[PDB]
């Protein structure tokens, strides 16, 4: 009398991990895209 | 470079 079907209870935990990416731009560079202009002598720059 | 235009 030693069979007595067994029962198991396993447990696992999460593992933390990140994933990054870089990106950059100049400050006046953005400023040019703000204005809506139809020349005004800044096309080649724009 | 930083050419704006020609006069």
């Amino acid at each position: 009398p030693a069979d007595q079907p067994v029962h198991n209870y396993m447990i696992k935990r999460l593992d933390r991990r990140s994933l990054n990416a870089a990106f950059s731009i100049a400050v006046e560079a953005l400023g040019l895209i703000s204005g809506e202009n139809l020349h005004i002598s800044s096309a080649m720059r724009l | 470079d930083a050419l704006l235009g020609t006069y």
